[PDB]
């Protein structure tokens, strides 16, 4: 039986890594769009106003 | 909303992130059924 | 005792858990605060420049 | 800070990113405690 | 052979668990940098437009 | 780019999140050699 315990932790920890990898690549594009952001503002905006 | 390819990017932020919190469920699942 | 060990590894990473359910919603806040802000910039701030 | 909405957003955030830290923490003692 | 196993998932955890730190840091790191970026719009961009 | 501080920070993001997948790379390699 315990074996199956050891074996429902694996599958579980390798969920939720799956979890962590996803939500790092929201984190990476998140990253993405607020130097975007920044970019606009300096090269868009400033230079008309 | 979306309008442009920044709002679809902020939607695929959204997605990432609800699909990271479904692999928690799963493994949260997975973990209440251990003894 | 191993049935010990195998149950403080399921409390240790059901916690892991609540850290990255914990992330993914600071993510979330954050994610909207950036559409907040490229919202204010496009339609508070360019009309009036 | 913060001085209107926009920035207790984004002191909620911190206060998330706390709360993982904390529940890592907690996960780390318990493993520490492993053999 | 099993407290091998056990012990694996133990390493595999704590990567897990610095995965995650890592991954808060950065998105403190990007927290503090959308800050920046609304008080820079207001105090810097909307005070000369 | 890195043009300034802020572009330096992002860049910092950048690197912690390549720290956290290279963190999830060996915890995935460390359990595929779990039976
Ligand atoms: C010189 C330079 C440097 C950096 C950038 C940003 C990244 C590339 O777009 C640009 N973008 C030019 C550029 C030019 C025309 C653009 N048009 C859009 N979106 C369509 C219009 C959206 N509507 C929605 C309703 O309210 C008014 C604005 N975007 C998307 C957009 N993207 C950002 C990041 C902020 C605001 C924003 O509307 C543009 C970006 C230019
Ligand atoms: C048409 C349109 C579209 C989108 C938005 C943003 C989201 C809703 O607020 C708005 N906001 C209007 C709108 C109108 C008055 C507002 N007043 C505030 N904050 C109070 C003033 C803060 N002080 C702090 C000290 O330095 C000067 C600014 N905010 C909060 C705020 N929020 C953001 C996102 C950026 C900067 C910012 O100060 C406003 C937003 C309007
Ligand atoms: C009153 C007040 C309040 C808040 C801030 C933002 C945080 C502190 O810098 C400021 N910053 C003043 C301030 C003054 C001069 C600055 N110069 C830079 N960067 C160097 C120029 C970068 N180049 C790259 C190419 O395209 C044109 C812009 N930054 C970095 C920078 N930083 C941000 C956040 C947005 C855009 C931006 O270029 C400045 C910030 C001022």
């Amino acid at each position: 039986h315990l074996e199956g315990e050891v074996n429902k932790i694996k599958s579980a920890l390798l969920s939720t890594n799956k979890a962590v990898v996803s939500l790092s690549n929201g984190v990476s594009v998140l990253t993405s769009k607020v130097l975007d952001l920044k970019n606009y503002i300096d090269k868009q905006l400033l230079p008309i106003v | 909303f979306p309008s442009d390819e920044f709002d679809a990017s902020i939607s695929q932020v959204n997605e990432k992130i609800n699909q990271s919190l479904a692999f928690i469920r799963k493994s949260d699942e997975l973990l209440h059924n251990v003894n």
